[PDB]
Order: C-alpha cells, then structure tokens, then sequence
C-alpha cells in the first residue's frame, strides 16, 4: 500500500495505489484506497481495508448529522478529531488504520489530518502512509514546492505513487488522482501503472535500470 | 497417497495410487509409488517423497551388490533388516514409510515398515492417507486362499477407496504381481477411471498476441 | 515523542520539548508542539505512548479551564500538578493506562515564585530546580548538576539549556530535529521563536 | 498392551494380547509379541515398537554369538544383555521387556526390564496399559509348581480381564509354553476367552 | 427510582408544573438585556430588603459560561447553578471534541435542550 | 485448547455480464482429507434477484448467509416491500460482517444481481466487512489458480492487439452468458484437477432480468 | 523468515512438438524491496536447461555446482550430459543434503541428441523428481502457474505456439504474485537451435 | 472452552428407498483408551426420528433432556401433536443445530457430533450431520470419527450418488451398515462389540434394534503369523 | 554499520558510507570508516553485527592482498566479488554465521569500466548501477530510480549522492553523523575530503 | 483413592480406604470418605477434596430441603443433584462421585457421576486411582442378590488388591451398609485385610 496527500497553493493532492495483497496473493488490483466521505472530505485506507472503509463511511454519517444541527460545514479539524476519538476508544482492541482526512474549508484553508489507530492526530503539509511511503516521500521531499501549480501538483503525487508501485511489492495496480478545492473535490482518473510507468520512463528519461 | 499388499496363493500383489500432491495442491497426476528394490522385491513408498525413493534405491543398490557377492537371489527378509536398521538410525528423521513385497527362494513375503524403524508381517496392509479406505475395503473383502485375479481385483478396489474417498489419494491405479516361478509383471496405469473431460473451449492464442522485447539466438554448440 | 527538559531559574520556568514524531521508519514531523497551556501561568510538556501523551495532555487541559470558569480563579501551580499527579495514579491500576510522563512549569503569583513539577506515567510527583522523561536524564543531568544556580537568570538558563541540546545532538543516536522552547514568568507564556 | 510371563512345574509361559495401535486405530490387530532370542529364551515387549524391535534383534545377535563361543547362554545372561542395551541408551529408548526362558539346571525363569533400565527375577510378571508392571495381580491366584493347563487358565483368564477394560489391549491371545519337550505356540480366539 | 410523571397534560391542553415553574421567574428579580452594535449589557436587580450582605463573596447574578458568553436569569437561585454547571461543562466539552469554543446560538440551544428535558421527564420538576 | 474455526474448502467465482450476472461454487464439503459431502450447496437465492455465497467455515456462512435472507425480509416490511437494489444488499452486508469485527465469520463472501440500470453486478467481501464492486472474482481454496485465468480471458490482461508491437492491448468487451459459462467450466475442471479440495460438482446460478436461473455440471470425485 | 519466498521468482516449463520451452520472471527482491530486474533464473550446460526458483544464494551457488559437476562430466565421459541423467545428477546433489538443505524449487528442460524426445523435469528442496509430459511450475506463484498451465497447455504445440502460451501462462501467474515479475525470459529449444525472448509486462 | 473426558466413539448411517438407518456402539471410553459399557448413543424422538450422538457422554446426556423436553413442550396446547404439528426431523435438526452454532460461538461447546435420521410427513429421507462448531452438511451416507475414514467408502459403494437410492433397499442397507460396524470393531480401539441399529421405514415405520453383537468375524488367519519379519517359529 | 551506498557512473563508482558507532544509548564515534581497499582499484563497504563487519572485511582484504604478491596481478572486480559471495555463502550455513552485508566498487582496468556489485550475508551478489544494503534503499531507490543517468560524470554522481543523504538526513529517525565518500577510478582510490 | 459401592438382596453396601496424600506425603490415614448427604443416602468422593467436600455440603443442603417439602428423597433424585452441581460447573470442579442409597420401594442403587458431570446407574462401581473407574472388575465375581456377608467379603477383597498395589489408597477399610434395617458402620484393619 502506498497513500499521499500534501497541501499546496491550488488545495490538496491525494495520490493512493489500488492493490490488495494477502501473503504473497495479490488478491485485487481494483481497491478504492480513497474513502469519498463527502463531497468535501478525502479519507486514505491503509492498514485494516474494513477499518477504514467502515468507520470513514461512518465519518460521513457523523458529519452530515454536524451540518444538519449547526448549519454550517464541518471543519476538517472537528471531523478528523471525531474518528481519532472514536479509534482511541477501541485502543487496544486490535483496529488497524492509518489515514488522512483532507478537507478545504474557508476558515481553515487547506488541511490534511494523519489519524492512526493508537490514537495519533497530526496536523501537517506532507504525509505518506503504506509499505510503499519511504519511496513516495523521496520524491514529494526532493520536487515538492508551495507555489507549484494543479497541473504539475497532480503529477509529484502520480510520479511518487509510480516511484512506490515499481520499488514495493505490496504497491501497484493503478493510481487514484484527487485534487481537494475550497469548492470540493475533483477526481482525476485511474491510471494503470503498466501503461504509466512505460509512458513515464520514455517522456522524463527516467528508470534507465529497466530495459523497455 | 493409497497403498496396500495382499497375500494371495503363489505370491503377493502390492498396488498404489498415481497422485503427488504439494500441501492441497497436485503437483503430479500421474507418479510412480510402486518402486524396483529387486527384480522380484517391490516397495510401495508413504511419507516424505524424497525419503521413499532415496531409502528404497540405496537397500537397492545394496541388495544388488549381496546379490552379486553371494550369487543368490536376493531375500525379502534382506531388504527388510537393511531398510529398518537404516530408517532406525534417523529415529524418524527419514519419513519413508513402506509396503515391502516379493519373492524369493524361501518363498512369498509380505512386510509393512515405519519411519522409526518398527517393521509387521500380514496377509493384507495399507499405509498412508488413504490407508483406513483401503483397510475398510480389505476387511471387507479378504479372505484365506485368494487367486492371483481375485488378489488384484481386492488390491485395485482397495485403491480406488482412497482415490474417492480419501484427497491425498486420487488418479490412477499401479499394481505389481509377485507370482512364484515367474518373473514380476509391473501395470503401470493398471486402472485410470479419472480422466479428464474435453474442455469447453481451445485457449491456443493468435501468434503475436504476446509482447516481446528482444529475440537473440542462444549458442548451446561449442 | 522523546526529548523533554524543564529548568527552574530565578524568576521563570524553562521547558525544551523535541519536535520529532517518528512512527515506524519515516518521520511524519519534525515541528510538533508536545505541550499544552494549563492556565495562563501553566505549561504543562509531555511524552510518551502515541495518542495517549495528546489525550491525557486535553483531558489535563479541560479540566483546569473549567476549574477557572467555575472558580473564576488560577489554580496555583502545586494545586495542578496534585490534580495531574493522581489522575496518573487513577490510570497505573486501570484497564489500560495512560502511558505518559509531564513536566508542568507553572508560576506561582501568591508566592512571586516560579515552579517545576516532574510526574512520571505511575504518577511519581517531584518538584526539582531541573527535571526530564526518559533518557534525556542521562545525557544532560550530570550538565546541570554542575552548571545550575538558583539565582539564574532567563538568559543564563536558555544557554545553559543550549548546553544540553548540543551534548544530547552529539551522544544520542535518534535525530529528535531540536526542540521548542517556552518560558513561564510572572507576564505569562512565551515561546522563544528561535533555538 | 497386556503381557504376561508365569514360571510353573515343568517351565514357564509367555502369554500376550495382538493388538498394535497408532492412537485410536488398530495398526494390527493379529500382533505377534511374542519374540524368541533364542531356541527357550523369548521376550515379551511393551512401549516403542521400533526401540524393542532393534533391542530384540541386538540381543538376538549376542546369544548367537554367546552360543557360538561358550554354548547355551542362561535367562539370567539374557536379562543382563537386554538390560546393559536399556540401561546405557535409557536417554533415546522407551522399552519395557519381560524376559521368559528355560534352562534343565534352573528350570523356567522370569525377568522384567522395565523403563528404569533395572533387572528384577520375578516368579511371574504382569504388564498392563503403557508398560505397567502390578506388584500383586492376585498373589493368592499364583501358586508355585502349577500344571501346564492351570497356568494356561491362570494367563487366559488374568488377560481377558486386561482386554475388557483396556482398549490399546485387543484381538487373539498368543501363548508360548517353554519346556524340556520344547517349545508350544498357543492361540485363544475373542469367543473361547470373552465368555469368561 | 423515583419515577412519577410530575409534568402532565390537563384537559385544556396545559402543563401546569411548567406554568407554575413561569410563576417561580416572575417571582425572581427582574433581568434586562440589551444588545447594541459592537456589544450586550446584560443589568440584573438586587431586591434592597437584604442590608448587612457580603457582596464580595454572594453569588453574582450574571455569571461566564466561557470566557465569551455570559449567562443571566430570573427564578429560583438554587435551580440557576445546576444549569450554569452544565452549560459550563458542555462549553469545555465542545471546545475538547470541535476545537472551536460554542456559538452563542449552540450554548443556548443546550440549556433550552436540558430545561425541555426536564418537563417530560419521570421524577423530576 | 477449543478452536472455534475449521475449513470446509470449497472454491466461488462470480463473473458480471452488461444484462447478467453469474455466481459459481462446487457443492463438495471437506474437512482435511475427508469428503463431508459431495453436493451440498453454498450458491443461494436470497430473493429480490440477488444470488449470495460465504465461503470458508461452513457454520459462519451459513450464519451470514441466513441472517442476509432475514435483513431482506424486514427490510420489506420496514420500507413498504421496496426491491433490494444490489448496493443496498452490498452495504448491509458490510454492517453484518463488520458487526463481528473481534470474533470474525471466517468466510469470503461474493453476491450477484443486477445494478439499479440493470446491468451484471457482483460484490466481494473480506472475513470483516470491507468490499468493492467488481467485473469479476474467485473465492475460496482454489482462488489462486482460477483469478490469474480470468485476468487473462475476461479482462485480457497481457494479451496485445497480433503486429502493434505490443503498443495496442486487445479491447475490453462485455462475453455473452454462453462464453462465461465456458469460462466458468473450464476454470472449476483446471482447478479440479490441481486442488485435492475441488470437485465432485460445479453449481452455477445466472441472474437476468426474467430471474434466477440453475445449471448443474459434474466434476471428477477423486 | 522462509528462506523459499524472501527473494521470490517463478520458472514454469512445458513441452511441444520436438521442442520444449522454459521461462522465468526477472525479479529478485528482499521481501517488499525490489533489488534486481536482470536476475535471471535460467542456466545451460550445453543443451540441456536448469531453471532454480528459492534463494537466491542458493541458486546462484547450485548453479556454480553444476557448472563445475557438468564440465568434469563432460571430460571424463567425452560428451555432453543428457536431461534424463543432468536430472539424476540434481536429485542426488539435493538429497546428499537431506539434514541442510538448498532453499531451491529446480526445472530440468532439454531434449536428448539421441531418441530426440523432449524432456521436463522438476525437484522439491531434497530432490524428490517429479517427471511430467506436460508442464513443471517452480516458486512463489506455483499455484497461480498450475492454474494457468491446467487450462491453457495443450499437447504437441508448434514452437511459434507454445512460446504464447507459456509466455501468456508466466506473465499472468507473475501479475497475480507480489515477489515475481520486473521482467520475463522465454527460452524456445528445438534439436539444433534455441531462441531466447525477453517479454515486455507491467514493472510493478 | 472444556476438554472431553467420556466419548462415544463413530455414528454410521445411509438413506434407502423407503428409509434411513443408523447406528451406534454402547460404549463410553476413558482418555488412555480405558472402557466404559452400557451407553445408549441413539436417541429415538417421537416414531420418525432418531437422533445418534458421539463425542463427550455428559454433553450426549444434556441433549438427550433437550429432545425430551422438546417433546413435552410441543405437546402443550397442540391437539394436533401426535398429527400434523408431530415433530419433524428437520424441526429437531434445526434446534440443535441452533444450539451447537449458538455454544461454539460462546465459546463453550457441546463437545458432540451428531446425526438426525428420520422420515418426513410427505416420506422423504431426512439424513443431516451438526457437530460441535455447528458446522452442517447432508449426503445419502453419514458417519462420525472413524465412521468417516472407514464406513463412509463401503457405505458410498452402495450409495455413491443420489441416483442410488431408490434401487437400494432395506436388506441390502443393513447388510451394509451392519458390515461396516464390524470393520469399527477391527481397526477402532474404542468401539465395542455390542451396538445399536434404528430404522426409519415411510411404511414400516422406526424399528429400534438393541443388544445387537458383531458375528461372522475373521481370526483364523492369526496362528499363521509369527514376528515382525524373520521369526520362523 | 547503518547506512552504505553506491552509485556507479560513467567512469567511476561512489560508496557513502555513515561515520556513526552506536553502542547502547551512547554515539561512540563520530568519524568511523566503513570501507577496506581489497586492492589499489577494488573497494568494498560493509554494515552489520559489531565485530563481524571488520573481521570479515580483514580477513577478505588479506587473501586478495595475498593472491596479488603470489601472482603479482590485480584480481578484476567480478573476480573479487565471486570470491567475497563464496565467503558469505559458507558463512550462512557455518555454527556462527558472519552477518556482514558489503558493496564492492571496483574499475577493470581491461574493460576499462567501472563496476558496483551489492552482496548480503546470505552470498545474494547482484550487479547494478546504484545499490544500498538494510533500510538505506527504502528512502534513496525512487530518487535513483529518478535522476540516475549512466552517462553520468563524478561531479553529477556526487550531487545525486548529496539529494539522497539530504533525504536519509531528513525522513530516517537515527543520526548517522553523516558519511565518508570514496571514488573508485582508472587513477585508483580517492576520499572526498568534505561532504 | 479405591471406593466401590455394590447393591445386595437387603440394600447397597460403600466401601473405601482411609488415605488422604499430598504428592507422596500421607496427609490422613484414617479419612472417612463414606459421606452422609441423607439418612440412607451416602456417597464416595474422588478428585479434589475441597469440590467434593464442597458439593456433598451444597447435594445434603438440597436434600434436606427437599425433604421438608416433598418427603423423603429418591436415590435417583441425589444423583441428578450431584451431576446438575458436577455438570454446569464442570470447567472449575475436579470431582468423581458414586451415590449409594435405599429405598423401601427400589432397594439398594448405585449411580456414578465421573470427572466429565454425567451420570450411570450400575449394580456396583469400582473407582480406583485418580478416579479412575473399571467398566469389569471381575464381573464374574459379582453376583446379583449377594448376601451381606458375601458382599463384605467381595468388596474387603476388591479394596484389600488395590491397596496392595496403588500408595494412593491404605490405611484402613471404612464400610456403611444401607438397608431397612438401618444404617451399619464397618472398619477393617490392616492386620485383617492384608493376609487377603
Ligand atoms: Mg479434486
Ligand atoms: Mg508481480
């Protein structure tokens, strides 16, 4: 597993491979490591599938239930605190997950939250989760600027999934593009990493190791 | 696996299933478990594979080389002594668990022998996965003065209970028959009651469907 | 979570706390804030099992800024460690306890005298010139032992603590990426905007 | 596994069960425990088939030998090989041996080697269950200088009590009857000793 | 428990105990609060039948729920802390779980909520 | 010590057409080497043109699989006897398994239907609740040598387009219900063959728009 | 810590019409991390073929040994080894190791100079034979490979035919197993020539 | 979580044209294959059911009052109790496999398998096995423990497939079963000789055979054997 | 022993190798050399077990030094490589496995071509344009994967050596205290005197 | 421990040794293990002292309640009670009990509740060791409609071989006979038994 998200000038781009392994078995290359909470709301699956999906979708419930009784959209600060309670709660009992809540919100900005399931909250600008994080994060540390632009944005966290999916066992299949806007989220297609790494390798000049 | 011996009138038939399997999967549908020690001495192998056959061709080896320096043919008695003292020596550590069959001039034999070295004499034995199928089938089944097509007949079906019953055993049936005076006959495939039906569709691909990006000439001449 | 140190000088209270959450392989953050305002004369710093140190550090914090509302009145600094102290020893012989150790530097307004608290996660309370969690004692308490005076000022217990930082970035083998440091004096709480 | 060795008038008696079991399943159910060492030395085993198999044939080997060299070997001269094998590899080998012989200078003799690796010159021996030798088993039952047919009835019966409550006991009773006149092999089947 | 409902309906359609609770506040001192353009006055009345008091320490009739709201009543006094203390709870409950101190609108939606609750609830005036 | 769990074996595959949807499974029974039955099926109709199985432990999916058939009969009392769309089922299924997330069913589930547009659906599901819709899935002992078949023959993975060099993959295209069928044979004899836990039958259950529709096809017993 | 999966990789053969084809996947890793995508799994003492799947220490040293065991052979006996006897040779260099064995899943291919009849042959760690007319699956995608195999293998393929198939039988097997891929060799062997082809597949 | 003390060891049976058998030794058995006798391991319920239990005695016992009380609490307020609202196999079926899956899942288990043969009101053969993981399954033969390695091939040669059935009769099915018991008694150390044999007939009815012996055994061919190889005497 | 890398370019091959010694909580020594010249063209790195790592590097640096006076040649880097693996490779089934992981940089001087071979304890040698040994990889392996050009000069190396010790400095919890660079060229062996 | 009960012609007779152990140390040698739950109702304990002490006190509560308002209890009625107690808490209990008991209607019975919390009605029961009860014990020894006198002897015989060959049981023999009669009390000393 390999998941990113960072903020920058144009919001936050969430980047997350979509491959399933139990063993050595890839049991999918199809799964949806990206929880669509709500229309403003990115969570990212890593750890326990179930985990995640489970009490991210619930999330999305919590939230609904906030903006119908205080008629105003959730802070990303009170929504991700809501699931780091909730998983403090169960602290012990063997619940696996580690995610990142992003949202855009007026008074916020841009906000990405890491919440892990010992209960850990972490506010921050760059964060990488799964197997496969210590590869995305060489390349998001190395290219990563404030005042990139969405078009470039969007491909650092195509390019640092790529970089995880070669080198990782446990990463691949294709890659799940989110930009996050004050206005909402825009999804931004799923991309084979087979086709990707060929294209990526001939126009960059890139992987020179790997005959093609 | 599925393996047995039955004592008839003028020798002994030793029979076994074809099946090799990797934990739950079948790595071979058709193996040979009935093993040469002797011209007319013949091993059916359980346990560890390697074990089986390693055990089974070094008592050969063994037994031939007695044979030659005695210049007498060589006893079922002999095989067995060689085999429990060696499989005694490894207190287990050499899985090889045996249906030991032949015969000889003293006679027809019939021996069953355990990893640890303990060895048992009978009429009708079976060992391995199948062995309680088979055993149900020869309790069943046996009785005292069995002809040479009666003893086949009681040893296949015996068999053919671990093939169906039993997921280690499956496949085919082998049968050797030790008669005396007469030289050992080997049935390979003697039964193959699971074969596999036609399939529903022909997976051959169009040439070039698979992408290649280099061709070289491999140089296996001097 | 790992590094925390306090030193008492004459008129304030000093608390260094590391800025690096490691999880794993990877640092996920090397600007974390492991401490908490109390009330407005109390900082309180803490380390320990992740999500535990931030939960116990909240907890800690709603409860004396609900004391303030109801009393209209600071806690002293003594009468909030002695709350914190037995809510850790409420936690040693719960179902799960709280795995985290504070500092609490607080100044005392009654007395015009600054104070440090040292409680360990069984909630082993002492007050000390100089106090820290963990290995951070090891490294730089034999520094202090001989360094210290009870009539220091702010500026001569900062360099002092620089002391300490620069002796634990040489022997200790994990990268703690510095620290934040924040005063307590009698005008309140401040942090020094660089170390 | 229930064995047992009874010295009366004119020798002494092996008699054992023929059941082998891996578990709860009957490996073989016509066993022969009974194994001869010599032409009126034989032994009855109780715990590790493959330990008292090698042990028996070793010993096999050493009265040949004996025999070979300083003529027929005593029981006592049995008992002392079976036990040196026991005692020194005690560590690697579970075997309990009952050892039946007869001699024209001392008649019939009986020896048990139990797990310990010790020798014990018994009047008869009883092993019942995992190589569990019982002191007593009916003391006033046994009676010196018995006739051949109440030894016989004594073993007969003292086993198809063993069999009834024990289920690693089972199948025929096998009998060997050591004497000056040679040697007897004796066999009950289920229905001639279950209705007793 | 005690378990009796005290609160019930009368055939005019009526809550007598909640009417009558509206008696107990036009009995207390009277409460004005006035909201101008950058603030609110909140003035309370102090009957003058009690001379020898100690206005230094006896309880103030406005008091902070937080440091941004404030809370004035008439009625029973005693009645008045059980619903200050919960709304002060409640105040230091949200800032810990929203990270964001309540609206003025959300804390007063509470004390209403707590004050309904008690009119069709068993065992409680 | 009392283990609670146990493996029946036992392999599923549910593949989605555009207009249909198929849901497999062979009816053999196991536990370790022995055949508890031959045909004991684990391919339902739960009602409102959903098909469901819960392969694994025998007991967990039977338990999952009935208490499913009771959530579709309250939700239509509960909600005016509104039709379960395929979804909706797939949702409250996540609820059920997540419902034991610390004592987990240990099964693998797999439902079929069609989608609210009345196009092939299917849903796989972890032992605790988590699930993805998908064009095609195997479950079960024999998932492993079934998966990568499919990959090649439904999704033409690997397979390019004969002289582009490998630069044109083959194209996507939805199989008629015959050609899944073949599949769908062919994948259970190849696993039949090399999985000692497959055989004996293959039930497959095809839902259309007019319904839920049975065939039933032998396997080989050994 | 399984020896048999740390450094992961497939070899699969098959036989055809006077041919026999062998193939393996490129990868070797540390677990996760993948170190090499030019590890080739495939060796030749002259004609006849040696695939080793398992640890790659252990390959690269069987491989060092049957160099060594193959040129003595071939001076002593003035002739190159035959598959049939090359397999014999591996069973009993495996099995003198029974009590420490190499970590390794070995795949005889060839065909014999003489009767030229084409012969497959594979070993478990100990060297216990397993003789096929068919097909030999060797690693960590073995039941991925005997599921492809099983369905897509049909007897007396032309040489141009089952390069497809085992090509189309190891990439898909290698898709569907973390530990395998980075790359495909396809050794095609007829009587007198032998074509070697690199596959192009996803590097994930 | 419990461990067996006193077992009973393989229930076998087999549906035929008209009916399902069923079988079951009196024996209990102690952990180190010591022996207990006169155990009753086949439970008659009402005239269409009969229901055989293995494994711990104490758990059998349990369940024995289960179908008893069963029984009883039908009868309440049903005038059509000994009629049409008769318990079924299937009803008893269902009910204990409800309470095997209920205390496995409790982790505290009736340390049983169990077999429920009968006929049902419209004749059809009801043969179902539930054991201590409520773990269930049907086939035209059944058997428990050793039952399952040994009686279940013999059994499955006269009734391999479903089709079977209806040429199989009554004589031929107890042939075999009775067959079957005597192979148990050979090869399994915790049977008995003495068993019981119930057979549920669409026409005849339950028929409960007890005290039944295995005769027409084979020992002969033991004086023969000597040894474990070389011994010629 | 953490940190060894290797990059080899067009005509040289680069080892970095961390300076760090750490025993228990204490840094030791800050200016450790983990490298051995094996001969005046063939360097080799190595990390692991304390003792082992040097005693193994020794003991290979005399035999090669041993083999180049009997036979007054320099064994090319391949050669010395086949030699090391063996080593290791007797060593994993020995009574106490050396549990040494080494990078051999080396330049034929026949081929004219610089050569990085990676072997770990197990004897596992593979040859490649940049290698790493333990948790070195994770972090520097997609940035290599990146920029790596094997057209590459020595000064272009060294700038993508500097990125990847910037981005172990960054994201690795432990303080390697930096790293001694060595260049293996047709001139012979060269240390890097400031990095 | 060796404790037997055996029904006769007038009632049920219960016999057992006096020897209590902890490990090889003899805590008591003169323990009465004949415990009174009613006036004609008695049992033997095996197994933990504590759970069986504990049992008999709560079965002899039950009993004498049951009495108060149903009369006198059946012996059938004790042992349901002391397998419902052995039974439901089966899982924190190690106790083998034989109830011995007479009525005027069904005379002299015998039930058994072993370790597993089942229970067996029986003409007699022998349970020797650590609990550990023989299916035969000499069945052709046992007689239905033995006198008194036989009956002492058949048990005094029984116990008197066990004590013989297991250290578990010795001491003396304790006996209580149950009949209309009433309730007798019967010791026998070693120097009696033992020539047996
Ligand atoms: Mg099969
Ligand atoms: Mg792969």
């Amino acid at each position: 597993t390999t998941t990113l998200a960072f903020r920058f000038q144009g919001g936050i781009i969430v980047a997350v491979d979509s491959r399933a392994t139990a063993g050595n078995w890839v049991a999918s290359q199809t799964v949806k490591k990206v929880i669509e909470i709500n229309p403003f709301l990115l969570g990212t699956m890593a750890g326990g599938a179930a985990d995640c999906q489970f009490w991210e979708t619930w999330l999305g419930s919590q939230c609904r239930l906030h903006e119908l009784r205080e008629k105003e959209r959730i802070s990303v600060a009170a929504a991700s605190k809501i699931l780091s309670n909730l998983v403090y709660q169960y602290k012990g009992a063997g619940l696996s997950m580690g995610t990142m809540i992003c949202g855009y919100t007026r008074k916020e900005g841009p906000t990405i939250y890491y919440v892990d399931s010992d209960g850990t909250r972490l506010k921050g600008d760059i964060f990488c989760v799964g197997s496969g994080q210590t590869f995305a994060y060489g390349v998001l540390d190395s290219n990563y600027k404030w005042d990139l632009s969405v078009e470039d944005a969007l491909y650092l966290g195509k390019r640092s999934i790529l970089a995880a999916a070669h080198r990782d066992a446990y990463s691949g299949g294709s890659v799940n593009l989110y930009h996050v806007t004050e206005d909402g989220w825009i999804y931004h297609g799923n991309h084979d990493v087979g086709e990707l790494f060929w294209k990526v390798k001939e126009e960059e000049g890139s992987f020179n190791n790997v005959i093609g | 696996t599925t393996i047995v011996g039955v004592k008839f009138n003028n020798g002994v038939v030793i029979a076994a299933d074809t099946r090799s399997t990797q934990g739950p999967i079948v790595a071979d549908k058709n193996c040979a478990k009935l093993h040469r020690i002797s011209p007319k001495i013949w091993c059916a192998g359980a346990g560890t594979a390697a074990d089986t056959e390693a055990v089974t061709q070094l008592i050969g080896s063994n037994i031939e080389l007695h044979s030659l320096y005695t210049s007498r043919e060589p006893r079922v008695v002999s095989a067995l002594q060689m085999l429990k003292q060696h499989l005694f020596k490894y207190q287990g550590h050499i899985g090889a668990y045996l249906i030991v069959a032949g015969v000889d001039p003293t006679g027809s034999h019939l021996f069953s022998i355990h990893a640890h070295g303990s060895t048992d004499v009978g009429y009708y034995l079976s060992l391995g996965s199948g062995s309680l199928a088979a055993m149900a089938v020869l309790e069943s089944h046996w009785k005292q003065d069995l002809t040479k097509e009666e003893a086949i007949k009681l040893a296949s079906d015996a068999i053919q209970a671990g093939i169906w019953n039993d997921l280690g055993s499956g496949s085919n049936v082998d049968v050797c028959v030790m008669e005396i005076g007469k030289d050992a006959e080997y049935l390979r495939n003697y039964l193959t009651p699971n074969v596999r039906e036609e399939k529903q569709k022909s997976y051959k691909f169009p040439r070039g469907t698979t992408a290649v990006l280099k061709e070289s000439i491999v140089n296996i001449c001097d | 979570m790992d590094i925390i140190l306090g030193i008492r000088v004459q008129d304030s209270v000093i608390l260094a706390s590391s800025k690096a959450v490691t999880r794993g392989i990877s640092v996920l953050k090397d600007s974390d804030d492991k401490t908490r305002q109390l009330s407005p004369h109390t900082l309180m710093s803490f380390a320990g099992e992740a999500g535990d140190t931030v939960q116990f550090a909240e907890y800690i914090q709603a409860n004396i800024q609900l004391y303030s509302i109801r009393e209209d009145y600071e806690l002293s600094p003594q009468a909030v460690s002695s709350f914190v102290r037995q809510e850790l020893a409420k936690s040693i012989r719960s179902r799960r306890p709280y795995q985290v150790n504070v500092l609490i530097g607080g100044y005392d307004k009654k007395k015009n005298k600054p104070e440090l608290y040292q409680i360990d996660y069984l909630g082993t309370k002492v007050e000390l010139p100089y106090g820290a969690h963990g290995y951070s004692g090891f490294y730089t308490f034999s520094l202090l032992d001989h360094h210290y005076r009870p009539d220091m000022t702010t500026e001569e217990g900062l360099d002092l603590l620089k002391l300490c930082v620069q002796e634990l970035e040489k022997r200790m083998p994990m990268d703690f990426k510095g620290v934040i440091v924040k005063i307590v004096d009698k005008d309140g709480i401040r942090q020094v905007d660089d170390f | 596994t229930s064995i047992m060795a009874v010295t009366f008038k004119d020798g002494v008696i092996l008699g054992a069960d023929s059941r082998t079991t891996t578990g709860a399943y009957i490996a073989n159910r016509v066993t022969d425990k009974l194994t001869r060492v010599h032409d009126k030395i034989w032994c009855c085993r109780s715990g590790s088939a493959a330990d008292t198999q090698a042990i028996a044939d070793i010993v096999q080997y050493h009265l040949e030998l004996y025999t070979s060299q300083y003529g027929t070997p005593s029981t006592e001269t049995a008992a002392s090989v079976f036990k040196e094998l026991c005692y020194e590899n005690k560590d690697n080998l579970t075997a309990g041996i009952i050892v039946a012989g007869y001699d024209d200078k001392n008649k019939g003799e009986v020896y048990t080697i139990p797990l310990g690796g010790s020798v014990h010159k018994l009047p008869y021996a009883i092993a019942v269950s995992g190589s569990t030798f019982i002191y007593g088993y009916c003391d006033k039952n046994f009676r010196e200088n018995m006739s051949k047919e109440e030894t016989v009835d004594f073993i007969k019966h003292s086993l198809s009590q063993a069999i009834k409550w024990d289920g690693s006991s089972g199948g025929v009773i096998r009998m060997v009857v050591l004497t000056a006149a040679g040697v007897e092999r004796l066999i009950f089947y289920p229905d001639e000793y279950e209705q007793l | 428990g005690y378990d009796r409902a005290l609160s019930i309906f009368s055939p005019d359609g009526h809550i007598f105990q909640v009417e009558y609770a509206l008696e107990a506040v036009k009995r207390g001192t009277c409460a004005v609060g006035v909201k101008g353009k950058n603030c609110v006055v909140l003035g309370c009345e102090r009957r003058s039948t009690l001379k020898l008091q100690d206005t230094r320490i006896t309880p103030s009739k406005v008091s902070k729920i937080d440091s941004h709201v404030v809370l004035s009543f008439s009625g029973l006094n005693a009645d008045s802390r059980i619903l200050i203390e919960k709304a002060r709870v409640e105040a230091q409950s949200h800032r810990l779980t929203l990270e964001d101190p309540v609206t003025v609108e959300y804390l007063t939606r509470y004390v209403a909520g707590v004050q309904q609750r008690y009119t069709q609830s068993g065992g409680v005036r | 010590q009392f283990n609670p769990y146990g493996d029946n074996g036992g392999t599923i595959l549910g593949i989605a057409g555009e207009d249909f949807a198929v849901l497999a499974g062979d009816t053999r029974n196991i536990t370790d080497y022995s055949i508890n039955s031959r045909y004991e099926p684990k391919v339902f109709d739960c009602g409102d043109n959903i098909v469901m199985s819960a392969n694994g432990f025998a007991a967990d999916g039977d338990a999952l699989v009935k208490r499913f058939k009771n959530s579709v009969k309250w939700y239509h009392f509960d909600h005016n006897d509104k039709k379960l769309s395929i979804n909706s089922a797939a949702r409250n299924i996540q609820h059920l398994l997540y419902g034991k997330r610390f004592f987990p069913y240990y099964v693998h589930t797999i439902i079929a239907g069609l989608d609210e547009d009345g196009k092939g659906a299917v849903y796989s599901f972890d032992p605790v609740g988590s699930y993805e819709r998908e064009q095609c899935r195997a479950g079960g002992a024999a998932a492993s040598l079934i998966m990568p078949f499919l990959d090649n023959q439904v999704n033409f993975k690997n397979q390019y387009e004969p002289g582009t060099n490998g630069k044109v993959k083959k194209p996507l295209k939805y199989l008629s219900v015959e050609e899944v069928i073949k599949l769908v044979r062919d994948s259970f004899t190849s696993a039949t063959e090399r999985h000692i836990q497959v055989g004996d039958g293959l039930e497959i259950l095809i839902v259309t728009k007019d319904g839920v529709r049975k065939e039933f096809y032998e396997l080989k017993r050994d | 810590s399984d020896p048999s999966s740390i450094n992961g990789g497939i070899v699969v053969a098959m036989t055809g019409k006077d041919c026999v084809a062998i193939a393996c996947d490129l990868r070797l890793g540390s677990q996760s991390l993948g170190v090499s995508n030019k590890f080739e799994k495939i060796f030749h003492y002259g004609h006849v073929f040696l695939g080793i799947t398992g640890l790659a220490t252990d390959v690269t040293t069987l491989n060092e040994m049957f160099r060594y065991k193959t040129n003595l052979y071939k001076l002593k006996e003035e002739r190159a080894i035959e598959p049939e006897t090359f397999t014999q040779l591996v069973s009993s260099s495996l099995y003198e190791r029974r009590f420490g064995p190499y970590f390794v899943g070995p795949v005889v291919a060839g065909i014999n100079s003489k009767s030229g009849k084409p012969f497959i042959a594979g070993f478990d760690l100990i060297g216990c034979i397993d003789e096929a007319k068919d097909f030999i699956v060797s690693g960590t995608a073995s039941d991925q490979l005997f599921g492809m195999c099983e369905s897509l293998y049909e007897p007396n393929l032309e040489p141009e035919d089952l390069f497809e198939t085992i090509s189309q039988a190891l990439l898909n097997a290698a898709d569907r197993d973390a530990l395998s891929g980075w790359g495909a060799v396809v050794y095609i062997i007829k009587k007198d020539e032998v074509v070697k082809r690199y596959l192009k597949m996803r590097q994930d | 979580t419990q461990q067996p003390i006193v077992t009973g060891t393989s229930v076998i049976s087999m549906k035929y044209d008209n009916g399902v058998i069923i079988a079951a030794d009196n024996l209990g058995s102690y952990g180190s294959l010591l022996r207990f006798n006169g155990v009753e391991r086949l439970i008659p319920v009402g005239d269409n059911t009969v229901v055989g239990i293995s494994g711990d005695i104490s758990d059998m016992q349990h369940i024995e009052r289960l179908l008893k009380d069963l029984v009883t609490e039908n009868a309440y307020d049903n005038p059509l109790a000994d009629a049409e609202e008769a318990l079924e196999p299937s009803y008893i079926f269902e009910y204990l496999a409800t309470v095997m899956y209920q205390r496995r899942s409790k982790m505290n288990p009736l340390w049983n398998a169990i077999i429920v043969a009968g006929v049902q009101s419209n004749g059809d053969q009801f043969l179902r096995y539930v054991n201590l993981l409520g773990v269930t399954y049907s086939s035209p033969t059944l058997a428990t423990g050793f039952g399952a390695h040994m009686a279940n091939p013999l059994l499955r040669k006269v009734v391999d497939r479903e089709s079977d059935i209806p040429k199989t009769t009554v004589q031929v099915a107890e042939e075999a079963i009775v067959n079957a018991m005597r192979v148990l008694y050979y090869r399994d150390a915790r049977s008995s000789r003495n068993f019981s044999l119930a057979i549920i007939d669409k026409n005849t009815g339950l028929t409960f055979k007890k005290n039944l012996q295995v005769e027409n055994m084979k020992w002969d061919f033991a004086k023969d054997i000597k040894g474990y190889g070389t011994q010629k005497i």
